[PDB]
């Protein structure tokens, strides 16, 4: 839905361990820039756990759908300490919010 | 004078089983409507119903508390004090529909283990048992703290519902929850930031940023850190004083501690003034969603 909307989530539930812009420093997690359209354990200057790297997979719209969920659930023995969102309405406004923020 | 007595009553023919459920459905809501208040979702103010309903203790003559839960009527619910929680209340209702038969005051305080437990924090025993009590019962308004005062006021408040200073500092902890809203108390701003996650926050935001005594839109005072939290006059206390400060530091340190002192003392508030017979069950140990693989 919105980014607007998108905007808020994010600030609230990650924002506390994520930057989005290239060049934004990775706090306790990776830079997100770059997410649309690439790997896991994918940013280019973070400790990565095997585990994530290694699920393999393109970040992709669905793709984080399901992820949002269940962080844990999509990716076993993680470092991200997040319950995921449940519901779809705000899983799919953080995701719209995301394609603008993580690339341009 | 010769006090009151409230003896707990389980809700007729309520078990362990009936309780998760009351339980459950309000965890549920929490994640559907988590949009209020800027995606905090209604933890928070759960967290504070309890309390409001709770604080209204007084050890002397055993009024007031959560037993009676007069909150549901006009006079506590209208008191200036109280100003904020009836979005939580609101909340509390629809469920209150679905489980008729539970005891305002159970659903009150079930209400706050409910938000702890699903926020990452630890886990609270409870105590079924209080019975609603008749509109005559309600405290006037105002036995519910200032925030414009200092640790000796603080210190001194808690003393009516028999809080020590370990006691009173680990409740305060719960202040990493939520944030004051200039509308309801005439505070703006939140103490740390991850506001709806349970952890010792508050204690390291203390200790380690910059305090600045700004004054408001509301007119009062209140202590800003250019990292956009803020700790009321009462929470800045903590620190001013070597007693509390002692244990702020403790806390800052040990999470595992402080969540220890935590869960005690908040089922101790929910508790003031409730007689728990023998012929009553032990606090229950709620299952949170995520361990039922809800
Ligand atoms: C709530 C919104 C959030 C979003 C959309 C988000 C997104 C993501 C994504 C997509 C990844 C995988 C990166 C990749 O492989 O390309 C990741 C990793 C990670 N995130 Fe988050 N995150 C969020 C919240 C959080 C929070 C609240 C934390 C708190 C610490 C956090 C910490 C981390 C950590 C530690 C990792 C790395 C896991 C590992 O490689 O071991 N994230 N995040
Ligand atoms: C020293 C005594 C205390 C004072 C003076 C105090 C004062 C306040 C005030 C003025 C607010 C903001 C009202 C609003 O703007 O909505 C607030 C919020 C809150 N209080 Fe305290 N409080 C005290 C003790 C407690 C205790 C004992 C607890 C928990 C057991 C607690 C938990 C909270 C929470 C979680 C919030 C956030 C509310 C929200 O986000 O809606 N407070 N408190």
């Amino acid at each position: 839905g919105d980014v607007e909307k998108g905007k808020k989530i994010f600030v609230q539930k990650c924002a506390q361990c994520h930057t989005v812009e290239k060049g934004g420093k990775h706090k306790t997690g990776p830079n997100l820039h770059g997410l649309f359209g690439r790997k896991t354990g994918q940013a280019p200057g973070f400790t990565y756990t095997d585990a994530n790297k290694n699920k393999g997979i393109t970040w992709k719209e669905e793709t984080l759908m399901e992820y949002l969920e269940n962080p844990k659930k999509y990716i076993p023995g993680t470092k991200m300490i997040f319950a995921g969102i449940k519901k779809k309405t705000e899983r799919e406004d953080l995701i719209a919010y995301l394609k603008k923020a993580t690339n341009e | 004078t010769t006090p009151l007595v409230h003896v707990a009553s389980v809700e007729k023919g309520r078990s362990y089983e009936d309780f998760q459920k009351v339980y459950n459905a309000i965890a549920l809501k929490l994640r559907e409507d988590d949009e209020y208040d800027n995606y905090i979702g209604y933890g928070p103010v759960l967290v504070r119903l309890a309390w409001h309903i709770s604080g209204t203790w007084d050890k002397h003559d055993n009024t007031g508390g959560s037993y009676g839960g007069t909150y549901r009527f006009k006079k506590e619910f209208n008191d200036p004090s109280n100003a904020g929680l009836q979005n939580g209340f609101k909340f509390l209702e629809p469920i209150h529909k679905e489980f008729p038969w539970i005891s305002s005051g159970d659903l009150f305080s079930l209400g706050g283990v409910t938000a702890v437990q699903e926020m990452q924090g630890p886990k609270i025993p409870w105590r079924c048992g209080r019975v609603d009590t008749p509109e005559d019962t309600t405290p006037d308004n105002g036995r519910l703290p200032d925030a414009d005062k200092d640790a000796g006021y603080v210190r001194t408040f808690f003393q009516r519902l028999n809080m020590n200073d370990r006691e009173v500092v680990a409740l305060m902890g719960a202040h990493a929850l939520g944030k004051t809203h200039l509308k309801n108390s005439g505070y703006e701003g939140p103490w740390g930031a991850a506001n709806n996650v349970f952890t010792n926050e508050f204690y390291l935001n203390l200790l380690n940023e910059d305090w600045k005594l700004e004054k408001n839109d509301a007119n009062n005072e209140q202590w800003d850190s250019k990292s956009g939290y803020m700790m009321l006059p009462t929470d800045y206390s903590l620190i001013q004083d070597p007693k509390y400060l002692s244990i702020v530091k403790e806390y800052a340190n040990d999470q595992d501690k402080f969540f220890k002192d935590f869960s005690k003392a908040f089922e101790k508030l929910l508790e003031n003034g409730i007689t728990f017979p023998k012929d009553a069950p032990s606090p229950f140990i709620f299952k949170t969603l995520e361990e039922q693989g809800l």
